[PDB]
């Protein structure tokens, strides 16, 4: 008995990894809305040769490839604001 | 009494009904386990009829919270870009933030002394 | 006479087991193999299909390895100290607004 | 618990039972096909659904120090914004008063 239960309860374990939370699924995101600041319109008036980044909505219909070209260069101008910075470490003391 | 309390805890390991009770606990566990992936034998043989398919993509329900979770991140990211763009050029984070907030609670702390 | 009353008992509670677990086990290696292949080939990259689904796949799969290299370039911080600080900071608005009315 | 132990095993052992005929009707059965979806496609799939979640908690770090900055600069407006507004006109002059009160020692 011992010899079994060592011999099934880890690959039980991976049946628990894939057999839990099996009845999740995605909700309406047509009330989404939209509020774009206007920098983002300027930056992808500025480089129309290099950015291939088309529209968020085509057909009525979200498309991701867009949004994450978006994110994307958001994420690209975050990285040159903060290598524009000097700082490199942070460190707090929450005991105090 | 020596002999019979000797015997008797000599018979520990499957005798008395302690280890009884946790094999049984064990048991009732793996049932438990066996019989929620009993159930579902339909959705089982709906993954079983899964194959490598790049025509017809086979999506999983377990991954919905992420893309969900994920695809929320990004909503609040467009949603307030403009806050975190100017929070990050004012001060830096944490920082000489960190410095004035320990150097000005003082004034505070002075201010009930009187 | 007790003792292999008991013994006995659990012979029978014992004895058919042994026979089909070897078998049992086997199965089951067999199927919990199958079950790693299959939560092994579920690709899940997809949204409303533009182009062809194979294609939003692969180019999902290009741009997050973009993403990673710009994570693993960037990867600082963490997320439930910042939880604790900012329940204490709103605690000490309210204790400020607290000891400016009693005072 | 003799009881007990006794209808858990009759019960686990029905379970065995119903487990090899599920497996030899229709999973082994599934698992019959001669390419099985062959397993060298497995290890292909460690770079999405675990990537995934890594991005996940990337995005909750992220966006945890970018609130962490919010209400530090909130902190920096309520630290040097001087909170205390010494009550207007009346109550300066009436903490004057107590201030001359106070030095008649």
């Amino acid at each position: 008995v011992n010899e079994t239960l060592m011999f099934l309860e880890k690959e039980r374990e991976v049946v628990s990894s894939v057999l839990s939370l099996v009845n999740q699924y995605a909700l309406d995101g047509t009330n989404v809305a939209i509020n774009i600041p206007r920098l983002l319109l300027d930056k992808i008036e500025k480089q129309m040769f290099q950015l291939h980044i088309g529209n968020v909505y085509e057909a009525g219909k979200l498309n991701l490839l867009t949004v994450i070209q978006l994110l994307n260069e958001v994420l690209k101008v975050m990285k040159y604001e903060r290598c524009q910075a000097d700082q490199a470490r942070l460190t707090v003391d929450l005991h105090y | 009494e020596i002999e019979l309390l000797k015997l008797e805890k000599d018979t520990a390991d499957v005798v008395h009904p302690f280890f009884l009770a946790q094999k049984c606990h064990t048991l009732q566990s793996m049932n438990n386990h066996l019989e929620a992936v009993l159930k579902e034998k339909r959705s089982l043989r709906q993954r079983l009829l899964k194959p490598m398919c790049q025509e017809n993509l086979p999506i999983e329900a377990v991954y919905h919270r992420y893309m969900v979770h994920l695809l929320e991140l990004a909503v609040t990211f467009i949603e307030r870009l403009e806050t975190h763009l100017e929070t990050i050029r004012n001060i830096p984070h944490l920082a000489a933030n960190l410095k004035k907030m320990n150097q000005a609670l003082a004034k505070m702390d002075i201010l009930v002394t009187e | 006479r007790e003792l292999a009353d008991v013994l006995d008992a659990q012979i029978e509670m014992l004895s058919p087991f042994e026979a089909v677990a070897t078998r049992f086990k086997e199965q089951y290696r067999t199927f919990a193999t199958a079950l790693d292949t299959t939560r092994h080939e579920l690709p899940v990259r997809s949204i409303h299909l533009e182009g062809d689904g194979q294609q939003l796949l692969d180019a999902l799969q290009h741009e997050l390895v973009t993403t990673q290299r710009l994570l693993g370039e960037l990867d600082v911080g963490d997320s439930e100290e910042n939880v604790q600080v900012l329940d204490l900071l709103s605690e000490l608005k309210d204790v400020t607004a607290k000891k400016d009315l009693e005072l | 618990l003799d009881q007990k132990l006794r209808l858990v095993t009759s019960d686990f052992h029905q379970l065995i039972l119903a487990f090899l005929q599920v497996y030899d009707d229709e999973l082994g059965e599934c698992c019959q096909r001669p390419g099985p979806d062959l397993h060298p496609c497995g290890p292909i799939i460690q770079a999405t659904h675990q990537n995934l979640t890594s991005y996940s908690q990337l995005l909750q770090v992220v966006m945890a120090v970018a609130d962490t900055s919010a209400k530090a600069v909130e902190t920096v407006k309520k630290q040097q914004g001087e909170q205390i507004c010494w009550g207007g006109s009346s109550s300066v002059m009436s903490l004057a008063t107590k201030m001359n009160e106070l030095m008649e020692k």
